[PDB]
């Protein structure tokens, strides 16, 4: 569970992302494709080339969803219900892949928010992504 | 593999008693039931709406036999699983888009099926050798992903 | 989330375990030690030899807790508060290990309850061990 | 360890810029903070009660430097990690009783640390090289477990 502290940390770090969320979403994806090539099996239909608009398009969607979970930090299960359904029923992404993306998101943020990416914030962001992942996977079986 | 001659013989000897037909169908079906998300690759098989519909689905049973078949032949090249599954590794990556994690889910299901079938015979030491093979197989199959 | 069918399935299966739960606890540990030797790092103080009374005793302890969990299948979090505590603040077992014991437990039940270890029951027990695992690692951070 | 020449040059070029003293302290400190369960091995280090207590603990800093020291040496023998890390693998198993999963957590934290420090210089492709490296090292450190 996220503590008040965690919540503050997350709102703060995400606060800084602002308008770059989209780009940071795309970058996390590329990092993921490059470091964990097995994740590519889910995007057979995508152009995964560098600067792919499909990837850009997708990074934005992921970022919007994260931004929405931050906005509803006290009601994530409900704020993400729809996305939880999609993943469980249509996409059916194996759960292990959530940890991979989370990881690449943390790398991206670290790479862009040096002043904010403190140990405390890092820990908060990690617990947060873990919670998002848990929500998105809750209806799998 | 990093199998001990003793570990090799245990694997080998239990396998000799296996009905691939039945174990293959059961392993794949259990997979589709325990980890429902693996059904994403078998939409064309039909109705997998229930345990019963999965376990009874002939397409499932026949795919199961094909998979254990290939697995079975890999047990003859236990000292080069890599080379035995190379072409199958490419296929799975490049044509099927199967996430290698699936290979690991099945492996574990396989072990549960063997225990199920052999009861007493499937001892801790025998499970240990089988755990090494399933891991070995999964690794070999995932080897050509890029 | 355990469905009512699941809860039924579990209670049934565990019902058949009966006076053997202790033996099955002990057997599952032994299978864990041999198949995943990295798990032994948490029991340096034990005699991990076959038939060790330390292992037997511990097997009982674990079995008992599962029982209590089946019994309070409706209120796990509460039934296992103490245990969640112990693990999070004292034992501090890495979360990956819970999946290994869970697997050795299925294998053990399968090998002992052939008739009862149907595909639907297998699915339920798995979910159950998963839930138990979540509960035991919920206060980790 | 499938490091292409270009992946190896990339690991090496960046490693040139690292202050192991510093990175070592940050990586270890951050591990103890993000995954507090890992604090189980350091009850003799004193106060690890808060982020500042951990990050600034003279004992954590000194240990981090030791750990990264061994890691850097590993980077000069990318060819023979298993060999390089064998006595350490044995020590961690037999004397320290450190669950190898710990080696993977530290690798991920280290990757975040390098990202933190190099910013834009830690490109997608550089991360992918380092990902292969931390995995190879974790694997080498676990090779002697039994
Ligand atoms: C916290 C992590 C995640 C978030 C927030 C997220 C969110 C989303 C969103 C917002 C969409 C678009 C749905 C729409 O069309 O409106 C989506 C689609 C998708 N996601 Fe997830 N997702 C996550 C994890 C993953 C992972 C780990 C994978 C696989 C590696 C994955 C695979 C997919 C796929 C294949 C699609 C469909 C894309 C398309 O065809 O356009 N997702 N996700
Ligand atoms: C023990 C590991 C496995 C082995 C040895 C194996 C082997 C095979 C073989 C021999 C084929 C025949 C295809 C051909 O030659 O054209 C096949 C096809 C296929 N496999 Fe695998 N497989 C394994 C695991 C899996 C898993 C876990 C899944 C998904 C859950 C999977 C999904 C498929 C699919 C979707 C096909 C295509 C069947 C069709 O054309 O309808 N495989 N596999
Ligand atoms: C299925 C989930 C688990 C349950 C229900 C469980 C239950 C228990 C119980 C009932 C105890 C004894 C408490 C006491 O002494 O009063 C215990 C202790 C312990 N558990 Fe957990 N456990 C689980 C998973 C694990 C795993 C996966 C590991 C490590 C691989 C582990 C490591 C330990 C250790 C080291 C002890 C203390 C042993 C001793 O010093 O006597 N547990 N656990
Ligand atoms: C890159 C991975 C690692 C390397 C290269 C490494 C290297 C070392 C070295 C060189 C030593 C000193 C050896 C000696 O005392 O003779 C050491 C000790 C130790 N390591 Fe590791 N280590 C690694 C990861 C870890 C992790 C992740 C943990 C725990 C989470 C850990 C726990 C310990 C402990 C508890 C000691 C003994 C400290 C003491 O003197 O009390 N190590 N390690």
């Amino acid at each position: 569970v996220l503590s008040p502290a965690d919540k503050t940390n997350v709102k703060a770090a995400w606060g800084k992302v602002g308008a770059h969320a989209g780009e940071y979403g795309a970058e996390a994806l590329e990092r993921m494709f490059l470091s964990f090539p097995t994740t590519k099996t889910y995007f057979p239909h995508f152009d995964l080339s560098h600067g792919s608009a499909q990837v850009k398009g997708h990074g934005k969607k992921v970022a919007d969803a994260l931004t929405n979970a931050v906005a509803h930090v006290d009601d994530m299960p409900n704020a993400l219900s729809a996305l939880s359904d999609l993943h469980a029923h249509k996409l059916r992404v194996d759960p292990v892949n959530f940890k991979l993306l989370s990881h690449c998101l943390l790398v991206t943020l670290a790479a862009h928010l040096p002043a904010e990416f403190t140990p405390a914030v890092h820990a908060s962001l990690d617990k947060f992504l873990a919670s998002v992942s848990t929500v998105l996977t809750s209806k799998y079986r | 593999m990093h199998l001990t001659p003793e570990e090799k013989s245990a694997v080998t000897a239990l396998w000799g008693k296996v009905n691939v037909d039945e174990v293959g169908g059961e392993a794949l079906g259990r997979l589709l039931v325990v980890y429902p998300w693996t059904q994403r690759f078998f939409e064309s098989f039909g109705d997998l709406s229930t345990p019963d519909a999965v376990m009874g689905n002939p397409k499932v049973k026949a795919h199961g036999k094909k998979v254990l078949g290939a697995f079975s032949d890999g047990l003859a090249h236990l000292d080069n699983l890599k080379g035995t599954f190379a072409t199958l590794s490419e296929l799975h990556c490049d044509k099927l888009h199967v996430d290698p994690e699936n290979f690991r889910l099945l492996g574990n299901v396989l072990v549960c099926v063997l225990a199920h079938h052999f009861g007493k015979e499937f001892t801790p030491p025998v499970q240990a050798a089988y755990q090494k093979v399933v891991a070995g197989v999964a690794n070999a199959l995932a080897h050509k992903y890029h």
